[PDB]
């Protein structure tokens, strides 16, 4: 439910 | 004594801040323009959205942060974002006219600009008191970046799954900060400085609460949510 955060944290 | 590990931690956080905070403010060209009827909401939404991206770049560089689960990294960032953004904004804040001065008159923000993005004095009065009391601490850059890191890695955030490990990473930073103040911050500036910095984390919890209250009120109007960014919507709900 948090795709952009997940991508930024990767 | 400031151990080798502690001096390492400070060097990494200093560099992490320099890589995520541009004091020339060059990227403000990309934001929607300020207009001075929530006229400042597009510009200030864009400002916050950019700041969120920078806060995440800083967070990934905190020693130990990436040993957390993805869900715990996400919990810690969503719950801390507006607090770190208020802390990091203190660098531009000036007590001459109680404003955030980002290098240009067009990009200088006062209480009237913040109200023109939908927020009220219930938030803005304590926010200015906070910016003033923080600015009066005259933090070393070393203390400023430790405070931002300690804020992010907080074990009492709701939804934290592995609170024991969050608490372990935060304690490494708090002992680094406590030992830094004793060894490198001369008196009388250092008097109760750690307790004063912890009090600012408490002030930030109350500011966080009011921000989300006002955020839910304004974002419940679709006419306003249309002016937000996708990232702001994911982080603040
Ligand atoms: O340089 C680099 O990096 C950067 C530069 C530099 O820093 C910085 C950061 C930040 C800032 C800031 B200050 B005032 B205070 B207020 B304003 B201004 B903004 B924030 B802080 B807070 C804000 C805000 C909130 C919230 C909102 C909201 O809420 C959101 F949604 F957004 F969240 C709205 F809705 F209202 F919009 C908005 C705004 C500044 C500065």
């Amino acid at each position: 439910n948090h795709p952009m955060l997940m991508n930024l944290l990767k | 004594k400031l151990s080798e590990e502690q001096q390492h931690i400070i060097a990494i956080l200093l560099d992490a801040h320099h890589k995520t905070y541009d004091p020339t403010y060059a990227d403000f060209r990309d934001f929607r323009p300020p207009v001075r009827p929530l006229s400042m909401l597009p510009h200030l939404a864009d400002l916050v959205s950019y700041s969120i991206q920078k806060v995440i770049g800083f967070a990934k560089m905190i020693p130990g942060f990436r040993d957390l689960t993805s869900d715990d990294q996400i919990v810690l960032l969503k719950s801390s974002a507006i607090e770190v953004i208020m802390l990091r904004s203190n660098q531009s804040f000036t007590m001459d006219d109680m404003s955030w001065d980002c290098g240009s008159q067009d990009y200088k923000y006062d209480v009237t600009d913040v109200s023109k993005a939908g927020h009220t004095l219930e938030l803005i009065e304590p926010l200015i008191k906070f910016q003033v009391g923080l600015k009066k601490l005259n933090l070393h850059e070393e203390e400023h970046v430790l405070l931002m890191a300690i804020c992010i890695v907080s074990p009492d955030r709701p939804g934290v799954q592995d609170a024991k490990l969050v608490e372990a990473i935060q304690d490494r930073l708090s002992n680094t900060l406590q030992t830094y103040i004793r060894c490198r911050h001369p008196p009388p500036g250092s008097h109760q400085l750690y307790a004063k910095m912890i009090q600012k984390l408490a002030d930030l919890r109350s500011l966080n609460e009011e921000h989300s209250k006002q955020y839910r009120s304004l974002s419940f109007q679709p006419e306003n949510s249309m002016k937000l960014t996708p990232l702001v919507l994911e982080v603040f709900g």
